[PDB]
This record gives C-alpha cells, structure tokens and sequence, in this order.
C-alpha cells in the first residue's frame, strides 16, 4: 500500500477544510468578518 | 603592439576588448639565430596592414591594370596566428615548410565602387 | 569617426537634459485645475 | 552668532577629521593624496592595455 | 529526503508549498461569505 | 518671467497642432531618426550576413528586392549583443555590411515608442482626461520590446531579433515555430484568444451601435450626418441594442452597463497582447510550448502519433533548414 | 469486453502509473520521489579510487613546481590558468581524502596559502606569488606524509 | 526600373499621410 | 521521541491556524480569552525550545 | 572601444567637455526660473503650486 499517497490526499483535504472553515466558523458565530 | 613579452605580462580580461589580439608582437635588435636540424618556428604572426586588388583603372587617356588600397568590411577577424612548420637547411637556404595553425583568414575587402572581393588569406601548404 | 561620437553625444544628453528638467520644473503644477 | 557656531560645529568635526587623518597616515605609511588619488585609478592590473585598432 | 525524524511527515511537507496560493482564494471566498460588499 | 518660462509654457502648451510635452522632447527626435534611417535602409542599405557565415543578404530596393521580399536585416551574428554605433565601425562601408542599421534603427524605435507612452500620458493629464490609454498602449509596447530587444536578448545576438520587412517577419515566425513551439504555448494561445475575441468584439460593438440608431437622416445622405459634433444627446438607443443582444444570448449575461462594457472592450485584447509578449519572452530564455511527442503508447510500448507528432514533424521541417550552413555542430543550442 | 486497466494509484501497475513504490518491489528507494536504492550494495566507495586521488596528489606538486617559473618570464595568466587547470581535482581529492582533523586543518592551512597564490597571481605581485607557493608546497608535502 | 514604382507609391502613401494630418477637414462644435 | 513532539506540535498548530483568527475577528472574544491563547503560545514556543534540543542533542549524540 | 567596459561611455576627455557642458547649459536655462527661490513647504497631495 502506497501510505503517502493516502497521506498525502488527506493532509490536501485537512489544509483545505481548514482555513475554509475559519470562514464557516465566523459565519455562524456572526461577528464582524 | 609591442613585444611578446609584455602581451603575456597582460591578463586575459585586460586584452578583452582593446583590438590587441589581432597584432603581432614587435622585436628589437639586430642579431644572428643560425637554425639547427631540428628547430623550427612556432608563433607565426603574420598580419596584412594594407589590402590591394587589382581591377581596371582610368587615368589620362588609357586604361590599364593595377591595385586599389581597399578596406576590409570583416572587423577584426584578419590575421593569422600560431602557425608552425619544421625549418630545413638542404642547399645552405634556410625552407620554412609551413604545417599547421590558424593558416586562413576569411576577409572580404570592398572594392572603390562598391564591389565586395571576399577571400581567403592562407599561408596553407 | 570621433567626430561624429561627439556630435551625437552633443545631441543625446541635450534632449536628455531637456526630460530632466521638465519634470523637475514643477510638471504637477502642469495642470487643468489650478 | 553665527560665525561662532561656525566656528564651533568645524571645531567638532576637525578633531574628528586629524584623528581620521592620523590613523590613516598609520594604516598606510602614504599620505591623503597617496590614497584618495590611489582609489581613483584604475589599478594596473585591472586596467585594459589601450586601443590598437587601426583606423584602416 | 528529509532527516530520519522528520521521514515521517513528507506529505505534510508535500502540501506545504501549496497553502501560500490558497490563502489568495480565501480572499476571494471571504468577499462571498461578505456577499461582495 | 524667465527664458526658461516662455519655454516649458511652449512645450507643455496644449493649443500646438501637435503636442510636444516633456516626452516628445524624447519622442521626436529619436522617432524621427529611427524613420529617416528607415526610409535610406528599405531602399539603399548593402547587403548584410545575417549568419556571420559571410554570406550577405539583400535587404534593400535598390539591390532587386520587392515591398514584401524587401526588408531592414537584423545585425551579424558576429556582432552579437555588442552596442555597434556608427562611430565604432571603422568606415560607413563597414557599418553597413554587418548589420549596423538594424540597430541605429531598433534602439530608436524602442525609446521612441517608449516615449510615445508617456506623451499620451502626459496629455491625458494636461487635457484633465482620465489618464490610462496609454497602460493600453503598453500592449504593443510590450509586443515590439519582446521581439526586438528580449528575444535577442534570451538568445544572445540581435541577429535573432526580428528583422523589418514583410517576408522578413514571416522567417522569424517560422524559425521561432521551429526551435520554440510557440503554437503550443498558451501565453500564445491566451493573446490569440485576445485577437480573436478582440476582432470579434469591435465587430460586435460596432454592430449593435450601428443597428440601434436614432433617427435623423434621410434616404439621400449618409448616416453619420446624424451625429453632429459635440452633441449632448445619444445619438443611438441603448435600450434597443441590450433588448436586441440579451435576446441574442441570455438575459441575465450580456449585461447593461455600456460604462462597464468599454472596459471590457479595453481590458480583453489588452490583456490578450500583454501575455503573448511574456510569451514571446519567456521563450527568449528557452522555455518552449508543450512537447507532446510521443506521449501516447499503446500496450507493447510502440508510439502512437497524434496530431502533435505532426505538429513536431513541421518543427523537424523548418528546423534542418534555417540558417543551415550556420550551424557545424549538432543541437541548435545558440 | 474490455475491463481495461484500471490502475488507481492504489491497483494494479503495469507501465504507465507512478504508484512511487510500487512496481519497484521490496528494492526499497532511497526516497519515494527517486527510483533509485540508497547506497549499501555494488560500490564499495572504500575500494580503489584510491589510486586516483594520490596521483592527484602527486601530480599536484608537480605543476606546483612550476609557478615560479612562469613569475621569472612573468606570465600572470600561466600562474592563474595552470593553479586550475589540472589543479581542478585537488579539491576533490584532498577534501575526499581527509579524514581525521589533523589533516582537515592542514588541509585548510593549504587551502588558504593555495588562494593567496591566485590572489598575488591577480594583483600581479610576483614575490608574493613565489612566497605562498613555498607556503604552499610545503603545505602539500606536510599534508601528503600524513596518510 | 521597378524601384521607381517601389518608391513612388511609398513615398505616395507618404506625402497623403502628410495632407491628412496637417490638411484635414476640422471639426467644429457650432 | 522527536517524531511525537513534531506530531503534537502540528496538532496543537491546527487549534491555533483555526481558533485564534476566529477569536481574533470576534469583537468580543478576544479580551476575555486572551489568557486562554496566552497559555498555549508559551506552550507553543516552549515546544519549538524542547523540539530544537532534540535535534541538537540527537544529531551529535 | 567596443566592449572596453567604459564608465558611461567614453574614451577620451573630449566628451567629457560635451557631457558637463550640456548638462550645465540646458541645467542655467532652469537655474534662470529657479533661482534665488527656495523654501515654502505646502503639506498637501502634490500641490507644489507655488509659481
Ligand atoms: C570621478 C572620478 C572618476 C574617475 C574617472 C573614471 C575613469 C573611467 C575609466 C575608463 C576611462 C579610461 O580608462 O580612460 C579613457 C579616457 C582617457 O582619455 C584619454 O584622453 C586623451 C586626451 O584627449 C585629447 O584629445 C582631444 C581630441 O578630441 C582634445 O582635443 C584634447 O587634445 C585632449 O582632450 C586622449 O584622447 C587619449 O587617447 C585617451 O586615453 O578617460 C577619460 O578621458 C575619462 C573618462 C570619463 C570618466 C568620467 C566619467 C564620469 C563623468 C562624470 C564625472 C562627474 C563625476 C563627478
Ligand atoms: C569621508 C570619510 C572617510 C572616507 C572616505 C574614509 C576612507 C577610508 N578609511 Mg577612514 N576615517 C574617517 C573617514 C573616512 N575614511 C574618519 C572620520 C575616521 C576617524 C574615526 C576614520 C578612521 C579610519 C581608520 C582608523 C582607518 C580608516 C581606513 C580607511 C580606508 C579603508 C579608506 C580609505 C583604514 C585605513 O586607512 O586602511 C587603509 C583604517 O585603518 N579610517
Ligand atoms: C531624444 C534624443 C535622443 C536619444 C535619447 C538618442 C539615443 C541614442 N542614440 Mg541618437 N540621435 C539623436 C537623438 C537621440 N538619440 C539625433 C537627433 C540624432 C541625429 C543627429 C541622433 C543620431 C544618432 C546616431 C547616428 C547614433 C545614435 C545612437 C544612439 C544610441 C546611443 C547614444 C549614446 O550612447 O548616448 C550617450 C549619452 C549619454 C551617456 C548621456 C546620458 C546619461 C543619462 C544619465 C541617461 C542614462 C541612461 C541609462 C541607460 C538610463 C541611443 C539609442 C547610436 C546608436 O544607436 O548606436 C547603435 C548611433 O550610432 N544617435
Ligand atoms: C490563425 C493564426 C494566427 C493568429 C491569429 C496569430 C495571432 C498572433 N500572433 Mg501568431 N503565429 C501563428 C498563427 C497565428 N498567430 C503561427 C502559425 C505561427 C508560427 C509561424 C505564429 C508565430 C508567431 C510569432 C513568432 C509571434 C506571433 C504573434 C502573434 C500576436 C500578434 C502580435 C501583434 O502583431 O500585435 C502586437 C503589435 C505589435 C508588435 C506592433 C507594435 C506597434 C508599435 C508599438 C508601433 C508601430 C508604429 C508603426 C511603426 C508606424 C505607425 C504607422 C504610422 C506612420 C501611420 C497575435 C496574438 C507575436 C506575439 O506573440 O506578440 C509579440 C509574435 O511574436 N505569432
Ligand atoms: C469551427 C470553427 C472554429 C472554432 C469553434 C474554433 C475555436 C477555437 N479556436 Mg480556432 N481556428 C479556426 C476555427 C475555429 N476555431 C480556423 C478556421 C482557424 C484558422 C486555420 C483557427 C485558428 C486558431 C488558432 C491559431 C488558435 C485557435 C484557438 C481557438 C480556441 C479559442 C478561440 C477564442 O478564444 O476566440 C475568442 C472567442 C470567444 C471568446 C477555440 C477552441 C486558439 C486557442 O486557444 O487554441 C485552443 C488558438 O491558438 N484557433
Ligand atoms: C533548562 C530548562 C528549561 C526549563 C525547565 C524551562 C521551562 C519553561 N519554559 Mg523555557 N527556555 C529554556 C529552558 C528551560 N525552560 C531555554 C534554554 C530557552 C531558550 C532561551 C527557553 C525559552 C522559552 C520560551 C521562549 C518560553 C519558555 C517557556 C517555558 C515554560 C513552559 C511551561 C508553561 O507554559 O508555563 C505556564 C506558566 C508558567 C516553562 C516554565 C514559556 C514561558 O515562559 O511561558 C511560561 C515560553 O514562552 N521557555
Ligand atoms: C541541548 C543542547 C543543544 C545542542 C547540543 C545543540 C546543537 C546544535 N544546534 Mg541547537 N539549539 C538549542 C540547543 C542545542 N543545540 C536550543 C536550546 C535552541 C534554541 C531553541 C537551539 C537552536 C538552534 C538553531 C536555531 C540552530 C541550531 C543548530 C545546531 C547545530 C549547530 C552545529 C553544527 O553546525 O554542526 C553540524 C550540525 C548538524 C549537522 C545538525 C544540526 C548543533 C547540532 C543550527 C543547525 O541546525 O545547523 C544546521 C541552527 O540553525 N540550534
Ligand atoms: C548620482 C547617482 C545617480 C546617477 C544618475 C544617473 C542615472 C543613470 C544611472 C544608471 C547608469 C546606467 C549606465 C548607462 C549605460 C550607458 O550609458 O551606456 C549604454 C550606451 C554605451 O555606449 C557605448 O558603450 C561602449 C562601451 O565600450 C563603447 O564605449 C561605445 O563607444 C559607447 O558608445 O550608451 C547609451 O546608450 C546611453 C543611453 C542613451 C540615452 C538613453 C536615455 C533615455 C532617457 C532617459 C532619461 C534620463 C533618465
Ligand atoms: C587677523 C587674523 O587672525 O586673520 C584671521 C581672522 C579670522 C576670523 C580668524 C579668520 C580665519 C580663519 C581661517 C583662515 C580659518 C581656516 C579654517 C580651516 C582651514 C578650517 C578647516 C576645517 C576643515 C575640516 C573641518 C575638515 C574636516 C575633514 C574631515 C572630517 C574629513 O572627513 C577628512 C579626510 O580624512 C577624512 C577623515 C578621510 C580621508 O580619506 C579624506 C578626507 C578628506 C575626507 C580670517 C578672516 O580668515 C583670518
Ligand atoms: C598636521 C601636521 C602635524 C600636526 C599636528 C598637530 C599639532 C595636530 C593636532 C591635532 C589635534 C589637536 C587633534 C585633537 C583632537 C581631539 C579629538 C580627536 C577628540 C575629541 C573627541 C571626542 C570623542 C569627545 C568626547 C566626549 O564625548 C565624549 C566621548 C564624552 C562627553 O561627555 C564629553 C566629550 C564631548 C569630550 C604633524 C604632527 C607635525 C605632522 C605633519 O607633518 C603636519
Ligand atoms: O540566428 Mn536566427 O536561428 Ca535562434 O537558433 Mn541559434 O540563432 Mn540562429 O540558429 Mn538557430
Ligand atoms: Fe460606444
């Protein structure tokens, strides 16, 4: 089994889910984005 | 153009530029080498200072053949260097018997008239 | 064929100076509000 | 009052200045013109031979 | 390669350089969470 | 008021019949030595090696040449990227055989043009207009620069550049589709997409414009009599144009603003052109479209062609063939 | 009538995919971005090259030995071309060469009277080139007797 | 001889550039 | 033992890449918890201290 | 020359006697508004517009 490449794909989708989130999240805490 | 000694007393950067390559070194003095079966010559210099082609000429009344001093259009590329050949003494004359170097100099010299004379200057065989 | 080193180079830094001092004489004041 | 701030302010700079002048004269064992006129020259080693292109 | 500690994380290492562009879409995403005021 | 007043009063003066301004104290006198050697070089210039190989090209009228086989050659190969000004020959006769006009005339338009940047600047600030035609204008600066100065530049010799003739553009396209590939570069493929949807939007704005005008003529007169100069009313509908155009395609696409759709008029060709002249250059440094050769292989290992195996078998053509006693060693890396 | 390869990255490989690891079987590369092994098998880096770097070395001092030579018939571009010329692999020799710290250190002591040749050599001072060469050579002569 | 009609139809283009920069028709705002 | 201080040393950075701008574009949130982000940037600096030991003890060992 | 590596270039003294004085001669023409005038800072956005 190819480890990094099943490393790899998820730290792409942990990075990307996270700074996304960051918008997600202070849009239901609503504050002045 | 001076001597061999101080071109080789000038670094390579230093010459990079100034239209010294093309010159041959100068000697001073007069003397005597008397050759040696075995010797032979080895940085053959040669360079034209002057180029002439002959054509037809007009003057009073009648046209005959002679040369033009003419000017070369190549900028720099027109001498010869390090050429070398085994010297010889066979009949109490000293032969030369060129072998290698650079030994052709592709110039081309524009004719008074606008005539381009492109040639080679060999020292070959 | 100095001469013409020259005469170009009288020519050159003649306009040159003239860009120089053209921004330098107050070209911000150069204006259609004032 | 002005010239004796003049005065003054070259006082405080001269002083400085011999001490400049004074340990450059120890660093090298030449004097000003000897190194100013020095670094001005294009050091002869670095200096390119001249112009032997012939004007034919 | 990197030194036999850090071994372990090379994808980690492999998604780094990418995050200095997705920081320049965020801004693109916080101006429509903005709605593009 | 000083000497030097009732100059920069005269050079920045609006009312001359052509400005002069601060640039065009620039822009003239370099523009107009840069046509003036153009006009003696198209028709009396001698022939020049391009290659250095001493084989001269013709270039000039004179020497029995065409408007479209004719041309300015570009310098010596020997020459190289080395400034030859005149007073560096040793004679005009010298001057003339390596190629020494093609610079006298590429520096000159370059500045010139350059030049002719800022001057439709400066006057986009001296008649208070909003200053940024001339950002459009960078497009073709950006075009010539590439082509005259940063491809001999990336390739080392300004026989590279471009030379200035009809059939002498159309050897350095060859060439550059050769050793560059430029077809399969998509900073090309992105300016030609400037060009065409360029083209296809002038004929666009031009022709819903032209459809939807209002009423002022007769049978018997031309069109444009009813546009007088300097009007205050439109002299068009505007609401008959979008109602025609959004039926054309889609509603809420083909938009209303004509503020908004002049900028995107301004912006798509511009934009087009600007990238085209990084793709000229970054090629300039050898970084050439995409090799796609043969990238398609079957299951025993044996390549498959494709259309680009085709493309690349153009490439071979021109590439045995340009400049082809030039060249002594293997691989063009010149 | 196909099922044609299906090859996901985490399947089946044959030719085309680049599983990083896969097709290349328990051989176990040094990274995953190299197809390469690491370096255990088939150089002895130990065996002899050995013969190599000491001709190096001999014949380092040999074109050495003629610097000041070429300073007398003051030919500056001889000392600077001919200090690189062969001199070229006494780096690679003499940094692969020495191993413990005594010889790193007359390693650098060469070093530094090697660059104050071409130093001199540049600034054309011919007394200064003759006195770093002997600063030289017998930092070679030093450096070679330490093996 | 072609060099003439070469020449005559550059400079042609030339001397009509120069009528219709310096004598062109202008246009009045009246 | 260096490969365990680098994972908790990426776990904690994610609570900090998410949590703090989050309490930081918050007009409220910041001043109150501000001794909350306080302790675990000292915890996260004196990890990147305890982390740099290791290497440098764990190379010339 | 030609390639000689100049500093802004030049070979001889005789352009050096045509890059001051056309500097200099073009530079008394300004100096002929500009003198005798110093002073009055303004504090605005690219105003300067003192004549
Ligand atoms: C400041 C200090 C800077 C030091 C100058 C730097 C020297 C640059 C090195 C390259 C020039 C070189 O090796 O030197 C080349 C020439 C040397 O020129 C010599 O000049 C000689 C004098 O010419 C004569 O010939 C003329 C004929 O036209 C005149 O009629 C008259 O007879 C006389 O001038 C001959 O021409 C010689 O052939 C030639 O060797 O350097 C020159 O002249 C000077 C070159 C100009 C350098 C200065 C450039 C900066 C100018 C702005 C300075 C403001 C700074 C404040
Ligand atoms: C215009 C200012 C100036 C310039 C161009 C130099 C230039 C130089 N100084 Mg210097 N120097 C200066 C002011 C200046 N100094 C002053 C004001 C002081 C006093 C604090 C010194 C003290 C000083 C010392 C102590 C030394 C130099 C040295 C040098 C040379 C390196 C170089 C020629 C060094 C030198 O002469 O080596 C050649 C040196 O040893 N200078
Ligand atoms: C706007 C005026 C202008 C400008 C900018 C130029 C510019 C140029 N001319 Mg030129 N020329 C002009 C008017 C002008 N010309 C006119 C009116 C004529 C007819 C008499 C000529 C005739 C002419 C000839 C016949 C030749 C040139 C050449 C040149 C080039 C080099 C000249 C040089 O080294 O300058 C030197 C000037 C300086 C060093 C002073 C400038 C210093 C400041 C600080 C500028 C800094 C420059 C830096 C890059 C930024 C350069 C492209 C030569 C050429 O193109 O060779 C290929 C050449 O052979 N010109
Ligand atoms: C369908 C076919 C097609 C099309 C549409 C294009 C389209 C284009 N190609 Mg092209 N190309 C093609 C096929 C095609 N290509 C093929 C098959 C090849 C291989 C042979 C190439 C090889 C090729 C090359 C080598 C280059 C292009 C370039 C370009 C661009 C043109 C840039 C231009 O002229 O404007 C830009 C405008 C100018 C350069 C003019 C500048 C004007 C100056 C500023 C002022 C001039 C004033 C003038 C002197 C006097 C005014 C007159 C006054 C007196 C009245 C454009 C995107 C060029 C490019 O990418 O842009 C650099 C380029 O270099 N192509
Ligand atoms: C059926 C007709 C047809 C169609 C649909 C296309 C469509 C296309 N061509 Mg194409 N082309 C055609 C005929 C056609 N072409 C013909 C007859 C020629 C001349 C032989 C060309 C020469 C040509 C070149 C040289 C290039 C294209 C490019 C393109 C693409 C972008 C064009 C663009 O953005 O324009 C703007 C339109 C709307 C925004 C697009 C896929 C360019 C491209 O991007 O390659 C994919 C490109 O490089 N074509
Ligand atoms: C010799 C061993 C040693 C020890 C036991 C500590 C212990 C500590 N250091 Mg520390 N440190 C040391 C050496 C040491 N340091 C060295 C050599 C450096 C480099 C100069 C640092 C640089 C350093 C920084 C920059 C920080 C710590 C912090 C801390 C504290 C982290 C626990 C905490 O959040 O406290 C909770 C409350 C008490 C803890 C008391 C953190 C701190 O002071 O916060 C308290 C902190 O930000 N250390
Ligand atoms: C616990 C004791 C200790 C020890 C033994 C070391 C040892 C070392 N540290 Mg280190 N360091 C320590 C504590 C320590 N550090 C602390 C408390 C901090 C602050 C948090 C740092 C911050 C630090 C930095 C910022 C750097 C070092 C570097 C180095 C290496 C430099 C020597 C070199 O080039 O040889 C060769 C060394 C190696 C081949 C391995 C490293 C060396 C292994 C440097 C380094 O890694 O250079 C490559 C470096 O840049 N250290
Ligand atoms: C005080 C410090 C600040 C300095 C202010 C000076 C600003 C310029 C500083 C950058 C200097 C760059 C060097 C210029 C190189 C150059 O002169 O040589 C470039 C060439 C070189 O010239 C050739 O060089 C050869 C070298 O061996 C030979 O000597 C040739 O004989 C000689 O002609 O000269 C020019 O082309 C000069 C530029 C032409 C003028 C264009 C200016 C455009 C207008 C700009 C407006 C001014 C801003
Ligand atoms: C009746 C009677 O008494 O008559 C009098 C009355 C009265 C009023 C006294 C008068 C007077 C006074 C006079 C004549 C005064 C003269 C004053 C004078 C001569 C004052 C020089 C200062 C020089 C300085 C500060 C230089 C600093 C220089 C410094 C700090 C440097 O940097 C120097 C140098 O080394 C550095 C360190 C590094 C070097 O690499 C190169 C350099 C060059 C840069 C009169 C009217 O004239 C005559
Ligand atoms: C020229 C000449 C010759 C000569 C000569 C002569 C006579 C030369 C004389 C030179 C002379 C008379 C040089 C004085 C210097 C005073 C200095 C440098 C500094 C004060 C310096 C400082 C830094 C001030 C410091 C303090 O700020 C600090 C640090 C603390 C503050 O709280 C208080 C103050 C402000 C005080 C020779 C020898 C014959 C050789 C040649 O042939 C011809
Ligand atoms: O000149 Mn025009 O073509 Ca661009 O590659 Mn190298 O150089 Mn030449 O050869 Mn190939
Ligand atoms: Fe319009």
């Amino acid at each position: 089994d190819t480890r990094l490449l099943v490393i790899a794909a998820p730290v792409l989708v942990a990075a990307s889910w996270a700074l996304f989130n960051i918008g997600r999240l202070a849009i239901q805490q609503i504050q002045r984005l | 153009a001076l001597t061999k000694s101080q071109i080789n007393e000038l670094s390579y950067l230093q010459v990079k530029g100034t239209g010294l390559a093309n010159r041959c070194a100068e000697v001073v003095g007069e003397d005597s080498i008397k050759p040696k079966p075995g010797a032979k010559l080895v940085d053959m210099c040669i360079e034209p200072k002057a180029w002439a082609v002959e054509e037809e000429v007009g003057k009073a009344g009648k046209t005959e053949k002679k040369f033009v001093n003419s000017k070369v259009m190549t900028r720099q590329t027109y001498t010869l260097d390090a050429i070398e050949g085994p010297i010889t003494v066979d009949g109490g004359k000293i032969t030369f018997s060129e072998k290698e170097g650079i030994d052709y100099a592709a110039t081309t010299v524009q004719l008074p008239g606008g005539e381009r004379v492109p040639f080679l200057f060999t020292v070959k065989d | 064929m100095l001469t013409l080193k020259i005469l170009v180079y009288t020519t050159v830094i003649f306009f040159v100076s003239l860009f120089i001092f053209g921004f330098l004489s107050s070209d911000p004041s150069r204006n259609p509000n004032r | 009052e002005e010239k004796r701030l003049q005065e003054l302010k070259h006082c405080r700079l001269a002083m400085i200045g011999v001490f400049g002048l004074w340990a450059q004269a120890q660093a090298s064992g030449v004097g000003v013109t000897e190194q100013i006129g020095a670094a001005l020259t294009t050091p002869d080693y670095y200096a390119k031979a001249g112009y032997f292109l012939p004007e034919g | 390669k990197l030194p036999e500690a850090y071994a372990f994380l090379n994808p980690i290492v492999d998604v780094m350089p990418v995050i200095p562009v997705l920081f320049f879409l965020l801004a693109f995403v916080w101006q429509a969470a903005v709605s593009f005021r | 008021v000083s000497l030097w007043e009732r100059f920069c009063a005269w050079i920045t003066s609006t009312e001359n019949r052509l400005y002069i301004g601060w640039f065009g104290c620039l822009m003239f006198p370099t523009l107009l030595t840069a046509t003036s050697c153009f006009i003696i070089a198209f028709i009396a210039a001698p022939p020049v090696d391009i290659d250095g190989i001493r084989e001269p090209v013709s270039g000039s009228l004179l020497y029995g040449n065409n408007i479209i086989s004719g041309a300015v050659v570009p310098s010596s190969n020997a020459i190289g990227m080395h400034f030859y000004p005149i007073w560096e020959a040793a004679s005009v006769d010298e001057w003339l055989y390596n190629g020494g006009p093609y610079q006298l005339i590429v520096l000159h338009f370059l500045l010139g043009v350059s030049a002719y940047m800022g001057r439709e600047w400066e006057l986009s600030y001296r008649l208070g207009m909003r200053p940024w035609i001339f950002v459009a204008f960078s497009a073709p600066v950006a075009a010539a620069s590439a082509v005259f100065l940063v491809y001999p530049i990336g390739q080392g010799s300004f026989s590279d550049g471009m030379p200035l003739g009809i059939s002498g553009t159309f050897n350095f396209m060859l060439v550059f589709q050769a050793e560059h590939n430029i077809l399969m570069h998509p900073f090309h493929m992105a300016g030609v997409a400037g060009v065409f949807g360029g083209s296809l939007f002038s004929a666009m704005h031009g022709s819903l414009v032209t459809s939807s005008l209002i009423r002022e003529t007769t049978e018997n007169e031309s069109t444009n009599y009813g546009y007088k100069f300097g009007q205050e009313e439109e002299t068009y509908n505007i609401v008959a144009a979008h109602g025609y155009f959004g039926r054309l395609i889609f509603q809420y696409a083909s938009f209303n603003n004509s503020r908004a759709l002049h900028f995107f008029l301004a912006l798509w060709p511009v934009v087009g052109i600007w990238i085209t002249a990084m793709g000229i250059s970054t090629m300039a440094f050898n970084l050439n479209g995409f090799n796609f050769n043969q990238s398609v292989v079957d299951s025993q290992g044996r390549v498959i062609n494709t259309w680009a195996d085709i493309l690349n078998r153009a490439n071979l053509g021109i590439e045995v063939m340009h400049e082809r006693n030039a060249h002594n060693f293997p691989l063009d890396l010149a | 009538s196909v099922f044609g390869l299906i090859g996901d990255g985490t399947s089946y490989s044959e030719g085309a995919a680049y599983g990083t690891d896969q097709a290349d079987k328990l051989y176990s590369p040094y990274s995953v971005y190299s197809p390469e092994g690491e370096k255990s098998l088939y150089k002895p880096d130990s065996a002899e090259y050995l013969a190599r770097k000491k001709a190096v070395l001999a014949e380092t001092k040999n074109r050495l030995q003629k610097i000041p030579g070429y300073v007398d018939k003051k030919e500056w571009f001889n000392v600077k071309d001919e200090l690189t010329r062969y001199m070229y692999e006494t780096r690679g020799a003499v940094r692969s060469l020495s191993s413990s710290v005594t010889q790193k250190e007359k390693a650098e002591v060469f070093f530094r009277a090697l660059e104050d040749t071409y130093g001199a050599a540049t600034l054309k001072k011919g007394d200064a080139v003759k006195a770093s060469n002997d600063k030289a050579i017998a930092a070679l002569d030093a450096f070679t007797a330490t093996l | 001889m072609e060099a003439l009609v070469y020449t005559f139809l550059l400079i042609g283009t030339l001397m009509v550039i120069f009528f219709a920069v310096f004598f062109r028709e202008t246009p009045r705002i009246l | 033992m260096i490969t365990a201080l680098t994972a908790l040393f990426v776990l904690v950075s994610l609570a900090l890449v998410v949590t703090v701008p989050v309490a930081l574009a918050t007009p409220g949130e910041w001043e109150t918890s501000k001794d909350q982000f306080n302790k675990i940037f000292q915890l996260w600096v004196g990890l990147v201290v305890a982390i740099a030991t290791a290497d440098g003890i764990s190379t010339a060992i | 020359n030609a390639r000689f590596a100049n500093g802004k270039p030049q070979s001889i003294e005789a352009k050096y006697i045509m890059r001051s004085p056309a500097e200099w001669d073009r530079f008394m023409r300004f100096m002929d508004r500009y003198a005798e005038a110093n002073g009055l800072g303004f504090s605005s956005x690219x105003x300067x517009x003192x004549x």
